[PDB]
């Protein structure tokens, strides 16, 4: 749902989803052949899925393609500044 | 404080093969990959590959395929190479660099020290 | 893959003076452009870890452009331990390339 869908909140208005009480199996994104950036700060993906955590937060916005570099810890930029800041502290994946 | 030593001084005679060692400390060996660099002076650096801590994820870097190999131990947070049928082409100096996150793609931000390899 | 072919290859300018660090890129990757400081029997040190940001432990002197195509770093003053080798390489991909480095003196 929070892949595949008809329409997605734009940068502007980022949506939270509070993914939590259930199990997830990261590798099979992982795996998939279509996701190129797979810039996921923190707990490494292969330990992703036996690490237990209290919440797995989601979200899902529009960014441009040379904007999307905007999106990380200790960024500046027109997204990055404006619209959708990251922690320096940030832990989690981020997928485009 | 963030440890990352090397044994260097490697000298094998050409067609054999030789062990390197990357220990690393000063930070956790579960959430950081292990990615390898070798410094030519001809050239400058290239990349070796990536891989991931306790388990057997290969992907090797398309310029020296076959001969590298990953072997990563999850005790004394050493991760290891044995490249057999080393040449005389082959003589520089290995590092092995942490990245800023376990994901990639990531720029390596430390770098421990430079395992030598020369041909005797 | 993206391989990085630097386009300074020796970089000679004194104490103080204002230059730019110039390499460039295979294709257009948009921004993702790293440095490294390698002194002579130095392994190489981040310098600048993105296109145009700031890690810890950065000299202020230090301060970087990217274009897109055409990745700059101006350095408005230079020191004696700047005296260093510089290296570009792509975080855009997997198949990681270096450049093959700029030494300075002076």
């Amino acid at each position: 749902e929070v892949f595949n869908a008809t329409r997605f909140a734009s940068v502007y208005a980022w949506n939270r989803k509070r993914i939590s009480n259930c199990v997830a199996d990261y590798s099979v994104l992982y795996n998939s052949a279509s996701f190129s950036t797979f810039k996921c700060y923190g707990v490494s993906p292969t330990k992703l899925n036996d690490l237990c955590f209290t919440n797995v937060y989601a979200d899902s916005f529009v960014i441009r393609g040379d904007e999307v570099r905007q999106i990380a810890p200790g960024q500046t930029g027109k997204i990055a500044d404006y619209n959708y800041k990251l922690p320096d502290d940030f832990t989690g994946c981020v997928i485009a | 404080q963030v440890q990352l030593q090397q044994p260097g001084a490697e000298l094998v005679l050409p067609g054999a093969s030789v062990k390197l060692s990357c220990k690393a400390s000063g930070y956790t060996f579960t959430n950081y990959w292990m990615h390898w660099v070798k410094q030519r002076p001809g050239h400058g650096l290239e990349w070796i590959g990536e891989i991931d801590p306790f388990d057997t994820y290969i992907k090797i870097n398309q310029k020296f395929k076959g001969k590298s190999t990953l072997t990563v131990d999850t005790s004394s947070s050493t991760a290891y190479m044995q490249l057999s049928s080393l040449t005389s082409e082959d003589s520089a100096v290995y590092y092995c660099a942490r990245p800023d996150s376990s994901g990639y793609p990531v720029y390596f931000d430390y770098w421990g020290q430079g395992t030598t390899l020369t041909v005797s | 893959d993206i391989v990085m072919t630097q386009s300074h290859k020796f970089m000679s300018t004194s104490v103080g003076d204002r230059v730019s660090i110039t390499c460039k890129a295979s294709q257009d990757v948009g921004t993702y452009i790293a440095w490294y400081q390698q002194k002579p029997g130095q392994s190489p040190k981040l310098l600048i870890y993105w296109a145009s940001t700031r890690h810890t432990g950065v000299p202020d002197r230090f301060t970087g452009s990217g274009s897109g195509t055409n990745y700059t770093l101006t350095i408005s003053s230079v020191q004696a331990e700047d005296l260093a080798l510089y290296h570009c390489q792509q975080h855009y991909s997997t198949p990681y390339t270096f450049g093959g480095g700029t030494k300075l003196e002076i």
